[PDB]
């Protein structure tokens, strides 16, 4: 059974930092592009940010460009969104998602209720 | 914790590792080493006999008759055209309303053809239909999402698998859904019938397969183990086992009573999805329309790769097995199902 | 028995000439695939074909542009997840994809579905009709300045209005400057896959266009056009 | 002697090169099927038809009496000069045919999709063949064309019957290639745009690849023979060598068409999966 | 949430509750199944041309 666990995330003040840690479990993980994708309180899914199959080439939505970054280990077998300078808006549940189908570059991993291949969350609050 | 949502969270983590605990428990041995004895299949080389000419767009579903001679084939050009096999004869050539048909299925007693496809709609068509042409006779509306399977039971029970991600077994007379099978969480791809007509599953795009009894509408069995979506699904012929092909380029063979898979079948230079699995008449050989092109013929016991069908030039659809093991059919994207044997 | 096999033979015949005829008006039609996320005008699109022009929330339309006849289908209903339906539109002449431009926060959502389609395995021929929806929102929403592009793609504030850019008698340069950056940014990434098996075609649209049907002609057209050059290795 | 085994030898690879070259065309499409199922490919097999006929009917006994010195055949040779005027006809009007059809699916992608139907292709094939067989055996029948075997040419025969199998032809190739010229300037400017619009010659070169190689592969083998039709009767100045040696070019292309015209991809692999 | 939740506990409660055998066992039955029909898969044991219904008249 396909599962991701996630870790990390907790009260943070604006500014301030995090990294969160999700463990993928029950496939190979260099196959397969993997995303960042965070729900804030109130509105759908927003997709934050991918990486390719070894980091080769990343991208970021344009809010979080130059505030996180994503790094990929598939010796460990995990990836990392490593957070910084976060803003009263960065307040999200964050699953990190991937997409359904190895060797290639498209995914429509963003879905308004299910998606089989993604976590559960650590709800990240940030506020004064 | 306190907040029931966790601890049920809890509790199901609890419960997944005591059924994943007393699924090793009793995988003894392998596969593999229980077969090491058995000799290998050879080198199984069939031929196109038969090419089946006629379709003006991508066949996308086909399914032998019971008598093993003719067939019935859905294109996406809007069509449904029966076949006499022996003779590649037409005998019926039926328009459909909906264009977009996905799946198609031959009722056991040779009276009736379903299909159905983006309209989440099955179409019953009577063959036997006396004074006039023949006709949409039933149509089964209900499904919110797109009709991606069906299969007939008896003349008035056929069931539907669909992408709001439920099955459902029906009345084909009175129109209703006599029995609703939930539990899937992504797209319903594919179905297959029991020999015995008692059971049916369905592999998800939750890269997941679940065992549904039809008279009671409850799911007895979830199946866990690939890694993408399922695509194609079939029995063993002995009705304890059956067989998946998924989007990571692997088939898997699942048993009922030991409730894990048995064997994967994989290669390291196939990396392309997998379309369509079927088994022979004594399932020891099952084949695999991979999007490479061809149809890879496996033997269901050594997990060896044994034999190769090149013969379509696109991605194969669909594929079926005679019920008497004489031929089995391919049919592509290039529109032309093709017998080999 | 011979007389059975005459008859299965002259019933081939029939059948065979009713697919023959049959085949030759599957031929000479173009389907036609309308995409799109919600909340951008797809179904208003077929709608404004349906009356306009003419036709059949139903999914189709039939129409006819200078004698070739199209068939444009937006499905509606089904989930969300286009992941497996998707696949049965592989052969259709063109995608239509309409993206609603005045919507700043679901338009990443536009991008990364584009991005999904142009490198799907089973849509990497399938030429797509880029329609940048909604123009006059686009222009209230510059206009008036309560929403600015640059909180949402940063890239904007370097930006330059491309030299080739040709707005329409009186519009703002901010506006112009919006709607070409939305277009290159949609641009970039059809244009980063290459290979030369299939282009995308942007053009500006709003629900009143009535000319609507002459764009996707033309387009279609272009797209047959540059499917036969490539076929003889000229283009 | 030497030179005379060597153009043994050269001759006999010519003649072996064309009948594999147009065999291999016609067996790819005997064989399959998904060749023969578009149109264009329909004027290619006339066109691999016109040549493996000149190549089997016409070359061989034009070698031989070229290698011995003498015409062994006699009789024969009448209607051998009536074969090579019509098969060496049928293929240059062949490839204007196929020029012809491929400016349609280009300048014109809806028209030809619905108009070129096979009773279309079927007619313009006949025309190609009937007007290469009757330019050609009905002259001779009648002895119109004479003003070893003697294979001259009276002098308004020769210009008339090349007027028509070259001069028609080639001038209908040009402008129909010109014009998909035109047509391929358009869209590499199009799409020269758009990617130079992302961002903020070699498609170019490309187009001039192929349609150079085409035209000029052509022109290149044919236009010095039929020029010298045109010359020769009247001025009868070269001699009899010099003109076998530009006549055998012609032939040559003959050879080198299934190279030019079936090179597509599904083409190369239907070889490939014949002979190897 | 909380209903999709009740259904997949409530699933899992009645799946633990089955009984397996083992997968020695249920190879032997394959393997059972595969020789015990060996003789009449065409497919497997070649049947000849004169039984053939895609090569004969
Ligand atoms: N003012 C204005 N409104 C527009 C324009 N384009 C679309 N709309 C509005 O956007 C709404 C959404 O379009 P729909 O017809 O619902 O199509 P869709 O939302 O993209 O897809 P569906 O939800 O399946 O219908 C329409 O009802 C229009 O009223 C536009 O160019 N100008
Ligand atoms: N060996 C080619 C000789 C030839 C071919 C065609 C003609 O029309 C002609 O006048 C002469």
């Amino acid at each position: 059974q396909v599962q991701l666990q996630e870790s990390g995330g907790g009260l943070v003040q604006p500014g301030g930092s995090l990294r969160l840690s999700c463990a993928a479990s029950g496939f190979t993980f260099s196959n397969y592009k993997m995303n960042w994708v965070r729900q804030a309180p109130g509105k759908g899914l927003e997709w934050v940010s991918d990486i390719s199959q070894s980091g080769a080439s990343i991208s970021y939505t344009g809010s979080v460009k130059g505030r996180f970054t994503i790094s990929r280990d598939n010796a460990k077998n995990t990836l990392y969104l490593q957070m910084n300078s976060l803003k009263p808006e960065d307040t999200a549940v964050y699953y990190c998602a991937r997409c359904p189908a190895p060797f290639t570059r498209d995914c429509f991993d963003v879905t308004s209720t299910t998606y089989a291949y993604r976590g559960q969350g650590t709800q990240v609050t940030v506020s004064s | 914790s306190g907040s029931e949502l966790d601890q049920l969270r809890q509790e199901a983590e609890q419960l997944k590792n005591q059924i994943r605990d007393a699924r090793k428990a009793c995988a003894d041995a392998t596969l593999s080493q229980i077969t090491n004895n058995i000799d290998p299949v050879g080198r199984i080389q069939m031929r196109t006999r038969r090419t089946l000419r006629g379709h003006l767009a991508k066949i996308y579903a086909m399914h032998w008759g019971t008598d093993s001679r003719l067939l019935v084939s859905a294109s996406q050009d809007g069509k449904l055209i029966i076949w006499d096999s022996y003779t590649t004869n037409k005998v019926h050539a039926i328009p459909l309303r909906s264009s977009w048909v996905m799946t198609c299925a031959y009722a056991p007693s040779g009276n009736y053809v379903a299909c159905g496809g983006l309209d989440n709609i099955c179409s019953i068509y009577n063959l036997k239909t006396r004074e006039g042409n023949v006709r949409v006779s039933r149509e089964l509306a209900g499904h919110t999402g797109y009709l991606s399977c069906c299969r007939f039971l008896d003349d008035n029970q056929i069931v539907t698998s669909s992408g709001d991600t439920t099955c459902a077994l029906w009345d084909i007379e009175t129109g209703q859904q006599t029995t609703t099978f939930t539990g899937h969480t992504g797209d319903v791809m594919s179905l297959s019938l029991a020999p015995d007509t008692r059971l049916f599953v369905s592999g998800a795009c939750d890269a997941s397969a679940k065992l549904w009894d039809v008279r009671e509408g409850m799911c007895r069995q979830t199946f866990t183990g690939h890694e993408s979506d399922i695509n194609a699904i079939c029995f063993f012929p002995n009705g304890n086992a059956f067989a998946t092909g998924s989007d990571d380029a692997t088939c898997r063979l699942f048993d009922l009573r030991a409730d894990q898979e048995l064997m994967t079948y994989s290669h390291d230079n196939i990396i392309c999805g997998i379309t369509s699995v079927s088994f022979s008449k004594s399932g020891r050989l099952l084949l695999a329309g991979y999007d490479d092109f061809n149809c890879n013929v496996w033997d269901a016991l050594k997990a060896d790769r044994a034999g190769v069908l090149a013969g379509h030039d696109n991605r194969v659809s669909c594929l079926g097995v005679t019920d008497d093991g004489m031929a089995v059919a391919t049919g592509s994207w290039d529109s032309f199902l093709k017998i080999w044997n | 028995q011979r007389n059975e096999e005459k008859a299965q033979r002259e019933a081939n015949k029939k059948i065979e000439k009713q697919l023959q005829k049959d085949k030759q008006v599957y031929r000479a039609t173009h389907r036609l695939l309308l995409l799109g996320a919600d909340n951008s005008g797809k179904s208003t699109i077929v709608k404004q074909m349906r009356i306009l022009h003419g036709g059949s929330g139903i999914f189709e339309t039939k129409f006819q542009v200078d004698k070739v006849n199209f068939h444009m289908f937006d499905v509606g209903g089904q989930r969300d997840e286009r992941r497996k339906w998707i696949q049965c539109f592989n052969d259709v002449t063109a995608i239509i994809f309409v993206v609603d431009s005045s919507d700043y926060n679901r338009l990443q959502e536009a991008l990364n579905l584009f991005k999904s389609i142009w490198n799907n395995r089973w849509l990497r021929t399938i030429s797509v009709i880029l329609f940048l929806n909604k123009q006059d929102l686009l222009a209230e929403k510059v206009l008036a300045g309560k929403s600015k592009i640059e909180d949402y793609f940063p890239e904007f504030a370097r930006y330059t209005t491309p030299e080739d850019a040709t707005p329409e008698p009186g519009e703002d340069p901010r506006v112009t400057r919006a709607k070409y950056f939305i277009r290159d940014e949609f641009l970039r990434i059809s244009t980063a896959s290459g290979d030369g098996r299939h282009y995308c075609y942007p053009h500006f649209t709003c629900a009143v266009d009535t000319e609507n049907a002459r764009r996707i002609f033309n387009d279609c057209r272009d797209i047959i056009q540059r499917m036969h050059l490539r076929q003889y290795e000229l283009l | 002697f030497s030179v005379r085994i060597l153009t043994a030898c050269f001759l006999s690879l010519l003649i072996l090169s064309t009948l594999l070259g147009n065999t291999l065309v016609c067996a790819a499409v005997i064989r399959f099927r998904h060749l023969r199922s578009k149109v264009t490919n329909f004027f290619v097999i006339s066109l691999a038809v016109s040549d493996l006929l000149v190549a089997v009917l016409v070359m061989p006994w034009k070698a031989v009496a070229e290698i011995a010195g003498f015409w062994p055949f006699g009789s024969f040779c009448n209607i051998w000069v009536a074969f090579d005027i019509m098969c060496s006809t049928a293929s240059i009007l062949n490839l204007c045919v196929i020029s012809v059809d491929r400016y349609w699916a280009i300048s014109s992608p809806f028209r030809y999709e619905r108009k070129m139907t096979p009773k279309a292709a079927f007619i313009l094939i006949s025309v190609a063949w009937t007007l290469s067989v009757l330019i050609s055996f009905i002259p001779v029948q009648l002895s119109w064309h004479k003003a070893n075997c003697d294979s001259s040419l009276s002098r308004t025969y020769a210009i008339s019957s090349s007027v028509i199998s070259f001069y028609i032809p080639v001038a209908i190739m040009i402008v129909t290639y010109t014009r998909i010229y035109r047509i391929a300037q358009k869209q590499i400017r199009r799409i020269a745009a758009l990617e130079r619009a992302a961002v903020h010659f070699k498609r170019e070169t490309k187009v001039l690849k192929t349609l150079s190689v085409i035209m000029g592969v052509f022109v290149c083998c044919w236009l010095p023979f039929f020029i010298l039709n045109c010359i020769l009767p009247f001025c009868g100045c070269i001699d009899s060598n010099t003109f076998d040696v530009f006549v055998w070019f012609g032939w040559a292309n003959s050879s080198l068409n299934p190279i030019i015209y079936a090179f597509n991809a599904d083409f190369r692999k239907a070889f490939s999966t014949l002979l190897g | 949430s909380i209903a999709q939740a009740r259904k997949l506990v409530e699933q899992l409660k009645m799946e633990a509750n089955i009984d397996r055998i083992k997968v020695s066992k249920a190879a032997a039955d394959l393997m059972a199944y595969c020789e015990a029909h060996a003789k009449e898969d065409p497919l497997l044991t070649p049947v000849p041309a004169s039984e053939n219904p895609f090569r004969e008249k």
